[PDB]
């Protein structure tokens, strides 16, 4: 409503409401696999230009 | 119009406590409970002292004197800076001085407001009863102590 005003003696004063909305997210877990040496055999691949095979 | 004591030609004597407040600006009720519904309204007009009635016309709807099926409240004080009324919904009950019509109002009369929200003599449509004699203050000012308790 319109704004009340104050003069004398007053009870009846306009009000403000309220109000609310919900949003909802949704999340999602992935994973991936990958192929790799074991750390104690890198030493029969380490060559002077490189690692690996 | 409210407060015609600041036109004094002279200092006023405060001896005496006997019959000192049948006066226009005796603003509110003779007994006031706290928990007493009082709503504020712009009016046009001159409604103190009166009853009211809402006018819808572009503004909000005011206030202005009147009485009958349109009665809405009382009112019964005035702030003439921002020109707003003070008024008693008619579902609370009220004890007070209102103006009256004439001065043939008696004691234990059943009173209605008219269409300028003055009380006259009496169906009826609300419940007010006189608890005293119309008293005159002006030339064409008289009143009347009131109990108004409801619609019939």
């Amino acid at each position: 409503a319109n704004p009340t005003t104050i003069a004398n003696e007053v009870n009846t004063i306009s009000t403000i409401g309220f109000s609310s909305e919900v949003v909802r997210l949704n999340y999602l877990k992935l994973q991936y696999k990958f192929r790799h040496l074991k750390q104690t055999s890198e030493k029969f691949y380490t060559s002077d230009s490189y690692i690996g095979d | 119009m409210k407060n015609p004591q600041h036109d004094a030609s002279l200092l006023s004597n405060s001896n005496e406590f006997r019959d000192k407040n049948v006066e226009f600006f005796a603003s509110g009720g003779t007994r006031t409970s706290k928990f007493d519904k009082l709503e504020n309204h712009p009016f046009l007009g001159y409604p103190y002292k009166r009853g009211v009635k809402r006018v819808i016309q572009h503004y909000e709807p005011h206030v202005e004197a009147g009485g009958g099926e349109d009665l809405y409240g009382i009112c019964i004080d005035i702030d003439e800076f921002s020109k707003t009324a003070t008024i008693v919904p008619i579902t609370n009950n009220f004890e007070g001085y209102l103006v009256a019509k004439d001065s043939t109002v008696k004691v234990k009369d059943k009173l209605i407001f008219n269409k300028d929200g003055a009380l006259e003599k009496v169906k009826a449509t609300i419940n007010a009863t006189a608890l005293t004699d119309a008293k005159q203050i002006s030339n064409e000012v008289y009143l009347v102590k009131v109990a108004v308790f409801g619609n019939k």
